[PDB]
Formats: C-alpha cells, structure tokens, sequence
C-alpha cells in the first residue's frame, strides 16, 4: 500500500492509530509511530491488508516505535493534509513559538505553535518525559500521527493530550490546549532509521 | 500552498505576514546556540514571539544584566531565574514523581514565563501544591496552572 503520514492503520485488528513518517533502515522499509499504539510483533494493517509488524517500541518513559513493512509497500515522503499532501523535506527541529501543524485520521490537518519542550507527562500508564507541547488540537486515534512545520520539516509523532468528553481538545481555546508529541530525531537515531524525504 | 490556508485559519498568519514569520523562524534556529553561548550561565532561554500588530520576533532572556546581544534583531529580556536554576527545580519534580499523582497532568520548564509550570486538573491545584512541596522544590520558581480535561494518550 501507499505509506503516507497521517493515514489510519489498525493494530491486531483491534485498535486504531495514525502513521508518523515513512522511513528506511538499510534495505528495510517502515514507518515511525507512537509506542503506546502497539507492542512488539503486533500486526499492522492499512485498508485491510497486512503491511508489517511492530519491530520495536518504548512506552512509557518515551512514546516511540517503528513498524518494519513488507517489500511490497510504497513509501512516499508525504504527510496527508486533507485531500492534499505536504512534502517531507527534513527533520530540522523548530524552536518554541514556531508554527507547527499535525495530521491524523481523527481531526485531520490542524495548526498551532510549539509552546514548550522537554515536558514530562503523567499518563495513567506511567510518566513519559521529553515530550514537546503544542496548541494545535487533536483527538483519540490521532496518536502516532505526524507533526510537521509549514515548510515540511518533520517534528515528531503525536503522543497524547488533554482531551475533553468529545474525545479531543479542539473544543477548548488554544491557550488551554496541551497536545504532546514525541520528538522525531531521537526515534530515527535510536533505531538507526533514515527519513524518506522529497 | 494548501498549507497557507491552515496558517491563516488557526494562526491568523496572513499571506503578507508569511515571509517575515519565516525569516524569524530561520533566525531562531540558526542563532540559538550563538545566543546560548553569549549569555553563558545567565542564559534564561529563547523563543519566537508575536507582537499585537502581527509581526514576529525572536526573544532571548537572561538572569543577569546583558541589556542587549551581539546579534541584531533579538529583543533581550531580563528575568529573575536562570535556565540552570529552573532545570534543577524540574529535576526535583521528575524525581519526586519517580517514586500515584492523581490530579497532576504534567510539568515543564517554561522560559516564556521564567518558571517551571505544573499543570493540574481543574480543582486539583491542591495535589499540585503538595507535589511541589513534597519534592522540596523552591515554590518560588514553580507556577501551578489549571488545565481542562484529562491528560491521556490518544
């Protein structure tokens, strides 16, 4: 299938999450996503077909993971933006206060700014440190999803946030949103991955 | 392109404001280390900020005198605590929690407000207060703030 950031994928035919970014580890193809989305070996499927399995993951503590796919998968250096697509051109980390947008199967393509870095989150499953905070809204299912700058610089993958009863924080003012994401670079660097850029 | 609309929609960044914004974003990235070295141990962080007229600017903070920088276009701000200072407080909270904390959402160093922010669920400020105190962190460098909803993985 066409591996693109922001699209929905299921795990063990039981839960939903979003694709982060297409990557390669040598000759191996794959994609980064959130660690809480699945456990090692868990099976990932896009549109019904098995595309690969979770090769590794850390959560809590961190919230990262990557899925190694089959040779038949097509890796595109893009991020879904509604019907359009933003081109991934690199992984340069943006500064606090920078404009950043995210994509996920639940809320689509939303923008906001980076408001804090190295955030420690008190998740029911355990604390996760080193997260970056932004005020673009998101909802459940958006996890693993891509966070990218207006110029295509890949920032990270969606981890969590202060969702409301409706399942997201789009209903509360930006000034009060806490949307967190795991930084991309430490993921690429830990699993010796290389981002697919265009 | 199609991204331009989202920028105007959620950030009020209009087309004529894009270039200035972009220029400011490049400066924050390329100068960051330089700004950090220049202020040494008195460095209190940097970040991009928006004026009320629309323009953007790069702000650098310091706990010492400074008054200005060797790099043009960098509004300097004098603040009480230094980054190393706030970082130590951050470490004290990370440890205190490393030992759960119902009502406490998250915490982080926030240079923008020269303080360590501790977010708690609405009407859970007490748990925040206790968290800080039990960690033996200088309550002077810690700001507790309410946060709606519940923090959770999504």
């Amino acid at each position: 299938a066409n591996i693109v950031g922001g699209i929905e994928y299921s795990i063990n035919n039981a839960s939903l999450c979003s694709v982060g970014f297409s990557v390669t580890r040598g000759a191996t193809k794959g994609f980064v996503t959130a660690g809480h989305c699945g456990t090692v070996n868990a099976t990932a499927r896009i549109g019904g077909a098995v595309v690969g399995t979770f090769a590794a993951r850390v959560f809590p503590g961190n919230d990262r993971a990557w899925v190694s796919l089959t040779s038949a998968q097509t890796l595109l250096p893009r991020v879904a933006n509604g019907s359009s697509f933003v081109t991934v051109r690199g992984s340069t980390e943006a500064a606090v206060g920078a404009a950043v947008c995210r994509s996920g199967r639940t809320t689509g393509y939303q923008c906001g700014t980076i408001t804090a870095k190295n955030v420690t989150a008190n998740y029911a499953e355990g604390a996760v440190r080193g997260l970056t905070q932004g005020n673009a809204c998101m909802g459940r299912g958006d996890s693993g999803g891509s966070w990218i700058t207006s110029a295509g610089q890949a920032q990270g993958v969606a981890s969590g946030g202060n969702v409301q009863s409706n399942g997201n924080n789009c209903g509360i003012p930006a000034s009060q949103r806490s949307s967190l994401f795991e930084r991309l670079q430490p993921i690429l660097s830990q699993y010796g991955l290389s981002l697919v850029t265009g | 392109p199609q991204l331009k609309f989202a920028m105007q929609r959620d950030l009020g960044i209009f087309p004529t404001q894009l270039p200035q914004y972009l220029q400011t974003e490049k400066l924050a990235r390329t100068q960051a280390a330089a700004i950090e070295r220049e202020f040494g141990a008195q460095f209190a962080g940097s970040w991009i900020e928006r004026n009320e007229d629309g323009s953007f600017k790069l702000v650098a903070a310091t706990s010492g005198a400074r008054k200005s920088s060797t790099l043009g276009g960098v509004e300097v701000r004098n603040v009480r605590y230094s980054l190393k200072q706030l970082q130590s407080a951050m470490e004290q909270l990370d440890a205190g929690a490393n030992a759960p904390l119902d009502g406490v959402q998250s915490w982080y160093v926030d240079p923008r407000s020269n303080a360590v922010v501790v977010k708690v669920d609405d009407g859970a400020t007490d748990a925040g207060v206790d968290f800080v105190a039990l960690s033996g962190a200088d309550s002077a460098q810690v700001r507790i703030e309410s946060s709606p909803g519940k923090l959770q993985t999504t």
